[PDB]
């Protein structure tokens, strides 16, 4: 297929893989009782096990020689035979949780910078103002942009302290 | 002053006398989007577009739904409706997106011109002498002109009450198509269809029992 | 604020100021106060007159042609129910009636809204320009020609009083051949027939009960 | 001022009095501007005068007996030989469009850098109908209400063959056959239903 891969759902080696996980947990099984709590957790990993690769095949991912799945992260050739959800999708769900976290954390900052002591808001924290923040924070994506339009993102170069050069 | 949510504080942007001049203003503004007013003006905009382009879109695949259940029309369901318009169609959906992009983007290169500078489209000599009827009104986003044939909008005292109706139903327009689109994944039929079932038994057949939006129920 | 000498719908109720009495009809009665804007009870007095005065014709020509039917009188329209009007078969495709009849009344329906929306301006033939209605005409009652037996030189103000409540009362009848069409099944005196034969056992809280 | 399009309703200002074929009816006020109000006077006679030249060749060619206006440049596309009142014509597509394109490029070019004469007369008026003053200010009214009537005309032409599929004479008889059968309500296009 991709770089010469195939599907996992056709791949002799994903297959055989399987059987040896399985292999291993069921020789561990026949020295329990059979409804034993060892033999009832062991069965239970099994099941885990089978829904796990049941669930990579359906996914349609890619296996090399080794039998194991392997990601595309080029998002021409991801969004070309669908397999965006491995690098492509997830790519942007962290950039959101990342600039969520970054921004809530930079409104708290500059808004404590206008209070009398600042450092004893940053040792100890203003649950009140923190929690407000916190929810406000699900649109940064659109408060972000809306301020390096403004100009008022960066700081101004005179205002910077800097070493002798 | 009426509220979204009696009892809250309305955010201070919402109140301003400029603010207040917007149609719908109901102090509904949690995530405080609205703060810096160059970028309300320009939200605005884009809620009067989707608004408008939502109720023209609901209207299409709800008014011909009933009358297709009524039998005086045969039109597929609106998730459907590409696949069977293309087949008997004088080109590919290649074609006509491609033709769909200049037309829109010429029409709204115009429109986003006029956000940047009010007025500025009745340039003299910029069009074919049409450019006069272009410079639109003194409120954005309300053109007027040769967009109101009916001239609706030139009485003052239902000025006010008519752009309260276009927001209200825009709005809800915008959460019709929205109920489309999780009902089709959710339920696997049309947006008529749906409203039959949840009539015929109200309280078995909704998405509380759909086996979808509850999971762990 | 309104005056406890007019008439009202509920005796010994508070009723809204901006129905004073001036409109025909005027008991009061607005609980969810639509008309309270000046400027759409404005259009609220003309619909009301609009609604009333199709709804007299269509209840008069819902029952009059089958009660000829039933005494006996013979024509090639007699005994079709006032819902299948539609289905029978007359000179003309119903196509090309609907045709026509959008073009003549738009004519006179924007005849009607340029006298609603500048009172008398519409008031004169266009081809024959000696005609001519009353200037003292208003919105909804043009006059002229459109009385031509001279009632409304007499005491206009119960006129216009009677007219309305005949009106609404048509109004409610019309929704009731919908209603009880769609529920029985059957022409309107029909339903009265059965009513007349055993009062007590037929009504809707029976027939409806029977169906759920 | 010719009249008025709607009894009972305002002329608007820009609109001057005397300006031909004035019955005060801008809706949109499309011609409110100076600038453009002078352009469309012009386009409003120059389309006229086209329409009704069109109009009459549209009659013509089926009144005769040639075919109908739809179907005359046919014998491009269908492979044949060009006719005119039933004579053969040597010229082809190609020939035709290269000649066409230069005439009226000259024609219009001329025209263009006049600077917007709708009446130029002289040259163009030979019998001298409109060479008196008086006189003429009748004549454009009536040029310009034929012109309208003709512009309303070549779009009825359009839309019912569209809609029916035949040529103007043809639907013409086919109404008076059965007026109350054919027409536009019948054709099951122009009204939704039924
Ligand atoms: C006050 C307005 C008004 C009202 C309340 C009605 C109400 C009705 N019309 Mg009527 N019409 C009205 C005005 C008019 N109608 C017609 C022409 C017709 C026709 C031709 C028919 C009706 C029929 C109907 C019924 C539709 C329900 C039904 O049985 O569907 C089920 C429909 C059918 C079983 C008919 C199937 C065959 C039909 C040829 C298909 C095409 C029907 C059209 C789409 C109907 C369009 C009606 C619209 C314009 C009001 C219902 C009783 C129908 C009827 O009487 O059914 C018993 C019918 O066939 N109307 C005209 C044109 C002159 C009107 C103009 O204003
Ligand atoms: C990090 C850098 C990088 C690199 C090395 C590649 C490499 C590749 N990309 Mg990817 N791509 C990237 C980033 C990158 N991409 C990014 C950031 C995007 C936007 C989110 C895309 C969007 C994209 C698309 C839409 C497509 C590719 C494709 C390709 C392949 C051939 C064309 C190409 O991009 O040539 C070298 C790369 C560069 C010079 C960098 C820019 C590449 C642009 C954005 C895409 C060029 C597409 C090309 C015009 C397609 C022509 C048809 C093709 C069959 C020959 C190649 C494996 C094509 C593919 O699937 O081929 C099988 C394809 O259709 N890429
Ligand atoms: C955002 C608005 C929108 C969009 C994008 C669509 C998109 C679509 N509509 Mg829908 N529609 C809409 C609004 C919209 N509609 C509205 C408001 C209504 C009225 C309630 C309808 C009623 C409607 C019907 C009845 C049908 C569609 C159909 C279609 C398809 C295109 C048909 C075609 O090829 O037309 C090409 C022609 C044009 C774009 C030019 C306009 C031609 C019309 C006749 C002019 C009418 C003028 C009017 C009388 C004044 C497509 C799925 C058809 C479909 O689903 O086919 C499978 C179909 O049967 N639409
Ligand atoms: C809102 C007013 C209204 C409307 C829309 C209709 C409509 C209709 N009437 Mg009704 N009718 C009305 C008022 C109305 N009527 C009134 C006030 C009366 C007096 C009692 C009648 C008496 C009447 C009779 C006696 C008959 C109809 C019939 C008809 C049908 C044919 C009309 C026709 O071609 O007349 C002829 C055209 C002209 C006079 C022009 C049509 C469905 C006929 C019908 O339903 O036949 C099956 C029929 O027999 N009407
Ligand atoms: C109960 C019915 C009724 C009554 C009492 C009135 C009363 C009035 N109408 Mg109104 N009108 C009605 C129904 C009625 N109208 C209907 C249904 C229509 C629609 C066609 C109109 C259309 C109308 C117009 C266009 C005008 C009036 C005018 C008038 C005024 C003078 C005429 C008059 O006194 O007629 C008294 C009416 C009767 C005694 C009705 C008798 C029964 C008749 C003959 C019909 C029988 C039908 C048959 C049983 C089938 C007066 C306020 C005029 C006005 O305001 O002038 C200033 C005026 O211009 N009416
Ligand atoms: C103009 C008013 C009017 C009149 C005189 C009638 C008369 C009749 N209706 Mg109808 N009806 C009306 C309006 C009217 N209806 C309306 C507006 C609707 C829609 C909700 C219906 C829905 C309806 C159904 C579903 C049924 C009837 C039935 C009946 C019958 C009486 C038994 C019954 O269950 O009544 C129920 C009706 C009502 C409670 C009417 C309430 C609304 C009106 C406007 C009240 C008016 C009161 C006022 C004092 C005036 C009285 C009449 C006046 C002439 C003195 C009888 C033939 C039944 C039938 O056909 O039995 C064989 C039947 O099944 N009607
Ligand atoms: C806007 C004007 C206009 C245009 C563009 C056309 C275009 C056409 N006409 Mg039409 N026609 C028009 C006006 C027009 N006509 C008028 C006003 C009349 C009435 C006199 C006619 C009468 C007419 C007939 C009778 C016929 C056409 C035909 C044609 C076709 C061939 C023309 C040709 O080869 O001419 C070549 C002309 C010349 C070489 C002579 C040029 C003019 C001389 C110098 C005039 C001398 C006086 C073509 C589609 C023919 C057709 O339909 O074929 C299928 C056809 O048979 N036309
Ligand atoms: C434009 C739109 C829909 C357009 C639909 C169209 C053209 C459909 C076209 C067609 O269907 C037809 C006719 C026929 C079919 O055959 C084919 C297609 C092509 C499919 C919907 C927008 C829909 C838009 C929606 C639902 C937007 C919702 C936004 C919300 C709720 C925002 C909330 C807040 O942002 C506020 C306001 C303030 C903050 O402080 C707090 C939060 C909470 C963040
Ligand atoms: C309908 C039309 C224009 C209509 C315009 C309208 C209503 C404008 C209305 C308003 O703007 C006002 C005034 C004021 C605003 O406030 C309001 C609105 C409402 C906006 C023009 C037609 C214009 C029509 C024209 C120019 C037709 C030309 C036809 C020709 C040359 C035909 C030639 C041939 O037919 C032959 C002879 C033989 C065939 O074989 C070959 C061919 C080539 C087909
Ligand atoms: C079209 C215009 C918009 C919609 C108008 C709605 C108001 C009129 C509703 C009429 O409702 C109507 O429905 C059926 C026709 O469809 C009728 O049904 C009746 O007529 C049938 C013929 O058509 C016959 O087989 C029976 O007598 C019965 O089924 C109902 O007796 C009547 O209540
Ligand atoms: C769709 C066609 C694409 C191909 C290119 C088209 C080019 C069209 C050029 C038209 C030029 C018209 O020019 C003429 O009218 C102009 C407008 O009144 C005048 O200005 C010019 O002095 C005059 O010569």
């Amino acid at each position: 297929d991709i770089a010469g891969l195939t599907p996992c759902s056709e791949s002799k080696a994903y297959a055989k893989l399987e059987k040896k996980e399985l292999k291993t947990l069921e020789k561990r099984l026949k020295q329990y009782e059979a409804d034993s709590a060892p033999a009832v957790a062991l069965k239970a990993t099994m099941e885990r096990t089978k829904a796990r690769f049941a669930n990579y095949a359906k996914a349609g991912l890619l296996c090399g020689n080794d039998g194991l799945p392997h990601l595309i992260a080029d998002p021409g050739l991801a969004l070309k035979y669908g397999h965006a959800g491995e690098v492509f999708i997830p790519t942007f769900g962290f950039l959101y949780v990342a600039g969520y976290i970054g921004y809530v954390g930079r409104q708290y900052l500059i808004a404590v910078k206008g209070e009398a002591k600042p450092t004893d808001k940053e040792i100890i924290i203003d649950v009140p103002l923190a929690t407000k923040l916190a929810w406000q924070g699900a649109g940064w994506p659109l408060a972000a942009v809306q301020e390096l339009q403004r100009g008022t993102l960066l700081e101004k170069e005179e205002n910077i302290t800097v070493s002798p050069r | 002053r009426q509220s979204w949510l009696p009892g809250s504080q309305i955010p201070a942007h919402l109140d301003t006398p400029a603010a207040q001049a917007l149609a719908g203003n109901f102090g509904f503004d949690p995530l405080g989007l609205g703060k810096d007013p160059v970028a309300l003006r320009w939200y605005q905009q884009a809620e009067l577009i989707h608004c408008r382009t939502a109720m023209a879109g609901v209207a299409g695949i709800l008014i011909p739904g009933l009358l297709t259940k009524a039998g005086a029309l045969n039109v597929p369901e609106w998730y459907d409706a590409g696949k069977v318009a293309i087949e008997n169609s004088f080109a590919p959906w290649g074609s006509l997106l491609a033709v769909q992009l200049f037309l829109c983007g010429f029409v709204e290169a115009k429109r986003w011109q006029d956000i940047r500078k009010p007025g500025s489209q009745g340039e003299p000599g910029s069009f074919l002498g049409f450019e006069a009827s272009l410079k639109g009104t003194s409120e954005l986003g309300y053109p007027g002109g040769p967009f109101d044939p009916l001239g609706l909008s030139k009485e003052a005292d239902k000025w006010a009450d008519w752009k309260l109706k276009e927001v209200k139903n825009g709005r809800l327009a915008m959460l019709a198509f929205l109920g489309f689109v999780a009902q089709k994944y959710a339920t696997g039929a049309g947006p008529v269809d749906n409203l039959a079932a949840h009539l015929k038994d109200p309280w078995h057949v909704n998405y509380a029992t759909n086996g979808v939006s509850l999971p762990f129920l | 604020k309104r005056d406890a000498a007019l008439p009202s719908w509920m005796p010994g109720a508070d009723l809204p100021g901006y129905l004073n009495g001036t409109l025909p009809g005027d008991f009061g009665f607005d609980p969810l106060y639509l008309g309270q804007d000046p400027v759409k009870l404005k259009w609220y007095a003309q619909a009301e007159l609009m609604n009333a005065r199709f709804a007299m014709l269509a209840v008069a020509g819902i029952l009059v042609p089958e009660l000829l039917s039933n005494i006996g009188f013979s024509w090639p329209g007699a005994g079709v129910a006032w819902y299948d009007a539609g289905k029978f078969e007359y000179f003309a495709p119903a196509s090309s009636l609907f045709g026509v009849q959008m073009l003549l009344f738009a004519w006179v329906e924007i005849r009607r809204y340029q006298d609603f929306v500048k009172p008398g301006s519409a008031n004169q033939d266009p081809i024959f320009t000696n005609n001519k209605l009353p200037d003292g005409n208003e919105p909804g009652y043009p006059g002229g020609i459109f009385d031509p037996f001279g009632w409304s030189k007499g005491d206009i103000k119960s006129l216009k009083l009677k007219e309305i409540k005949n009106g609404r009362l048509a109004m409610l009848a019309f929704a009731g051949f919908i209603g009880q069409a769609y529920t029985t099944g059957t022409t309107p005196l029909k339903n009265l027939s059965t009513h007349l034969a055993d009062p007590w056992s037929t009504t809707v809280w029976q027939n409806d009960l029977a169906r759920l | 001022k010719a009249g008025n399009w709607l009894p009972g309703s305002d002329a608007p200002a820009w609109l001057p009095d005397d300006l031909p074929g004035n019955y005060g009816f801008d809706p949109l006020s499309l011609g409110k501007e100076p600038a453009s109000l002078k352009r469309f006077t012009e386009s409003e006679v120059i389309h006229g005068r086209w329409a009704m030249l069109g109009v009459a060749g549209s009659l013509a060619v089926e009144l005769l007996g040639y075919g109908n206006w739809y179907d005359a440049p046919l014998w491009a596309v269908n492979g044949g030989k060009a006719t005119w009142f039933g004579i053969e014509v040597p010229f082809d597509l190609n020939a035709l469009l290269a000649f066409e394109f230069v005439a009226m490029a000259a024609a219009e070019g001329q025209r263009g850098d006049a600077g917007g004469v709708v009446y130029p007369g002289g040259a163009f008026d030979p019998l001298g109908f409109a060479k008196d003053s008086s006189k003429s200010g009748e004549l454009k009214l009536k040029e310009i209400k034929n012109g309208r009537l003709a512009m309303v005309a070549f779009l009825g032409f359009v839309a019912q063959h569209a809609a029916t599929g035949k040529g103007p004479i043809a639907a013409l008889g086919e109404h008076l056959a059965n007026p109350w059968g054919a027409n536009f309500a019948t054709n099951g296009i122009s009204v939704p239903f039924f």
